[PDB]
RNA sequence: AGCCAGGAUGUUGGCUUAGAAGCAGCCAUCAUUUAAAGAAAGCGUAAUAGCUCACUGGUCGAGUCGGCCUGCGCGGAAGAU
């Protein structure tokens, strides 16, 4: 289905996660098999409109990180408590 | 944007109903009313005739791009188009059939083989015989040329000998 | 001038027009007696099945004279008569009644072919099937 | 005129207008729908 | 909005002049009128006049839209005027004219003395109908409205003054 | 957006209903015609009607429509020297 573009995480921890969301982005992770987990950051509103579709979970998507494209499937999502805005998402390699 | 496939269905039809038709009539009517919707549309089914309402914006691109002998100026503004595809002796009558069943003053133009025929010139063409009338008109034309001229001449010289 | 109303709808049984509330909105407001209407209507509409309510349009003039013109009876009344049912289901689709054949449904379509805008008799036969759905009548080939 | 709240569109003819800087209901078909409160 | 930047067209036998923030206009009927509007810059060429907002007035071109609409009514004021007819229906309340003063029945013991200012002319064919001409839409509309201040059509039989038109379809008394 | 013109048919669908209608209520909510029309959202006629909306065409000439995320305003906000 989709194709999206992201950066590697700049900074981690309790304040840095909210500072990323104040910068109109949110954190995510990519894992799978015996390969190491990769942490990333990406923009909210465009990815939220894709994530609202069944096709984001029922089939694979591609993601660009460090200028290279890799194929993934979505695993899990976290949201804010007052409105459904994406707090964090999980992917697996496909 | 009428060229989009969802709107293109009426765009592609003008090539058949305005240029490709055997006879056509064009009128300034913005809508047909219940009376013409009920009877005039249904009367056309037995005559080989059909009719539809068409948008100006479509025609500004369609009748200007399509080659027409003076007919395309009558497709400016709203248009009721009425047309026929077969049997010339019935098809050509559409201008008179419109003027009988509907308001004759709403007609902008009338056409044959997809080309304009002026309202002062189409009169005989819209009075044309059907196949079974035309073979009778041929026998009558052969009679008029052979005997008719002479019996008309005999009656005229008779009437000229009554006078003083 | 006509002064009074023209081409007002009514539905009425020929030679059986006794009750006055079901005609008052068309005839009684225009000073026309149901007996005076019926002695004209049952003589000019004698050929139909008298038990069926015929749809008519009526017109009344400034001198209290009047004129009327008929339609063919309702497609749901023709379907009721053809299926042999006492009534339609009154809760259609969810509940259904009777049966009618497609050969009889085409005769109802031919009965309405002089009174509908249609271009083909099979297409008008599907129009009568659309009425059969609304009365909850079963239709089968 | 009524107070209440929420400038209620009680019929299709209720236009809803700003007058003297406050939100109001105005209606020509039903003058009972004259209301001065959001 | 689109019209706030569009030209007003100047009629035949009408003359218009601009003076920074001021419009001056002349012709027939109203013959001469003038208005100030600080919120707009004005432009003119032969058969047209155009507006646009000045600094601090630029929001939505709204005052240029107002100025366009106003001068579009002034070209008619210097051509033929407005509010051409007024009437009355009812139980002998009357609507007529004497000089510039309205002639009518009172119900009150003292006269209500409705009258027309300078730049408005009126005549009456009956004691129920008046034909009117005026130099501008607001001045004639305002005095036509003052003549219906208490004499507006009532809610149950609709009797009163009408501006040759009305909105009172009426209703009926309590509970049937 | 406004303004101007059209705004179908089977069919006053079935059942009920004082009687009852697109619009008093409940149920169906179909098919054909068709530029086009919910077996009608709202108005409305003794009522069948009729009029808007919905739906279609014109007129005219550049921007425009609704929702979402999010900041600010207004009123809501009546008390005793």
């Amino acid at each position: 289905m989709f194709t999206i573009n992201a950066e590697v995480r700049k900074e981690q921890g309790k304040g840095a996660s909210r500072r990323l969301r104040a910068a109109n982005k949110f954190p995510a992770i990519i894992y799978g098999g015996k390969e190491a987990p990769l942490a990333i950051e990406l923009d909210h509103d465009k990815v939220m409109n894709m994530q609202a579709k069944a096709e984001f979970y029922s089939e694979v998507l591609t993601i660009v990180v460090d200028g290279k494209e890799i194929k993934v499937k979505a695993q899990d999502v976290q949201r804010h408590p007052y409105k459904p805005k994406l707090q964090h998402i999980d992917f697996v390699r496909a | 944007a009428l060229n989009l496939q969802d709107k293109q269905a009426i765009v592609a039809e003008v090539s058949e109903v305005a240029k490709g038709a055997l006879s056509a009539v064009v009128a300034d009517s913005r809508g047909v009313t219940v009376d013409k919707m009920t009877e005039l549309r249904k009367a056309g089914r037995e005559a080989g005739v059909y009719m539809r309402v068409v948008r100006n914006t479509l025609l500004r691109r369609a009748v200007e791009g399509t080659p027409f002998e003076c007919l395309k100026d009558a497709f400016v503004g709203p248009t009721l188009i009425a047309y026929s595809m077969e049997h010339p002796g019935a098809a050509a009558r559409l201008f008179k059939e419109f003027a009988k069943a509907n308001a004759k003053f709403e007609v902008k133009a009338a056409a044959f083989e997809g080309e304009l025929i002026p309202a002062s010139q189409i009169d005989r063409l819209a009075t044309l015989p059907t196949y079974e009338e035309a073979i009778a008109r041929l026998m009558a034309t052969m009679k008029e040329a052979s005997a008719g001229k002479l019996v008309r001449t005999l009656a005229a010289v008779r009437d000229a000998k009554e006078a003083a | 001038a006509k002064k009074v109303q023209a081409y007002v709808k009514l539905q009425v049984a020929a030679g059986m027009a006794n009750p006055s509330p079901p005609v008052g909105p068309a005839l009684g407001q225009q000073g026309v007696n149901i007996m005076e209407f019926c002695k004209a209507f049952n003589a000019k509409t004698d050929s139909i099945e008298k038990g069926l309510p015929i749809p008519v349009v009526i017109t009344v003039y400034a001198d209290r004279s009047f004129t009327f013109v008929t339609k063919t009876p309702p497609a749901a009344v023709l379907l009721k008569k053809a299926a042999g049912i006492k009534s339609g289901s009154g809760k259609p689709n969810k509940d259904k009644v009777g049966k009618i054949s497609r050969a009889q449904l085409q005769e109802i379509a031919q009965t309405k072919a002089a009174d509908m805008t249609g271009a083909d008799i099979e297409a008008m036969t599907r129009s009568i099937e659309g009425t059969a759905r609304s009365m909850g009548l079963v239709v089968e080939d | 005129m009524k107070v209440r709240a929420s400038v209620k569109k009680l019929c299709r003819n209720c236009k809803i207008v700003k007058r003297d800087g406050v939100i109001r209901v105005i209606c020509s078909a039903e003058p009972k729908h004259k209301q001065r409160q959001g | 909005s689109r019209v706030a930047k569009a030209p007003v067209v100047v009629p035949a036998g009408v003359d218009v002049k601009i003076n920074g923030q001021v419009i001056t206009i002349k012709g027939k009927n109203g013959e001469l009128t003038r208005t100030l509007n600080d919120a707009v810059e004005v432009k003119h060429a032969d058969n047209t006049l155009t507006f646009g907002p000045r600094d601090g007035y630029a929001d939505g071109w709204a005052q240029a839209g107002t100025a366009r609409a106003l001068l579009n009514s002034m070209v008619i004021g210097v051509t033929e005027g407005f509010t051409k007819k007024l009437q009355l229906v009812g139980v002998g309340y009357r609507a007529a004219v004497k000089g510039n003063v309205i002639n009518l029945s009172l119900g009150f013991s003292h006269p209500v003395d409705h009258q027309l200012p300078a730049g408005i002319t009126a005549e009456c064919p009956t004691q129920t109908e008046i034909v009117l001409k005026g130099a501008d839409k607001q001045v004639i509309g305002q005095v036509a409205a003052d003549l219906r201040a208490y004499r507006r059509p009532e809610p149950y039989k609709g009797k009163g003054v009408r501006y040759a038109d009305e909105v009172v379809r009426t209703k009926e008394a309590k509970k049937k």
